[PDB]
């Protein structure tokens, strides 16, 4: 599903900014 | 025999959730490894909140592309978390992540039934981290690793 990816982007890229921050 | 981490780690996040989606705090102590449970709830809250408030523009618009309708209706949000980890990377940014939307998710179950009941989704969430992610979360050690990993001061 198209929106179900666009969610999975952006939660991963939130995701990736905390890590990238905490590392 | 047991299934540990999977219970620790189901009443984090289903007392993380409901807390979130009530407002109230739930008195009753943890079961088994409470010292981690309580600290690992404590860096939840600190983190997880923060991570609502700053996106919360892109979490509103998280929620009405889901158009999550009713508590059972979680099976799209499993099939994203999945698809957030299916990179093959797996960290605790991207899984505080999925704990704070799964907190506004849980809000806004309320808002559509004041009756809506989290453990559905705090199930759906503990799913997806402990059996997709069972033997990283063990190498990483578990919510000890959680807790660290964000060093949350005067917890
Ligand atoms: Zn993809
Ligand atoms: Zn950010
Ligand atoms: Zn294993
Ligand atoms: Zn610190």
């Amino acid at each position: 599903a198209p929106k179900e990816k666009e969610v999975a982007e952006t939660l991963r890229k939130i995701g990736e900014e905390i890590n990238e921050a905490l590392k | 025999g047991s299934d540990e981490l999977y219970r620790q780690s189901l009443e984090i996040i289903s007392r993380y959730l409901r807390e979130q989606a009530t407002g109230a705090k739930d008195t009753k102590p943890m079961g088994r490894s409470g010292a981690t449970s309580r600290k690992a709830l404590e860096t939840l809250r600190r983190v997880g909140d923060g991570v609502q408030r700053n996106h919360e523009t892109a979490f509103q618009g998280m929620l009405r592309k889901l158009d999550i309708k009713n508590e059972d209706d979680v099976k799209s949000l499993s099939r994203v978390m999945i698809h957030v980890f299916s990179d093959g990377v797996t960290n605790w940014g991207r899984i505080v992540t999925l704990i704070s939307f799964g907190a506004f998710v849980a809000k806004h179950l309320k808002t559509i039934n004041q009756e809506s009941c989290i453990e559905p989704l705090a199930e759906s969430i503990t799913d997806v981290l402990v059996r997709t992610k069972r033997d990283w979360l063990v190498k990483q050690r578990g919510w000890d690793g959680f807790v660290e990993f964000f060093h949350v001061e005067d917890l």
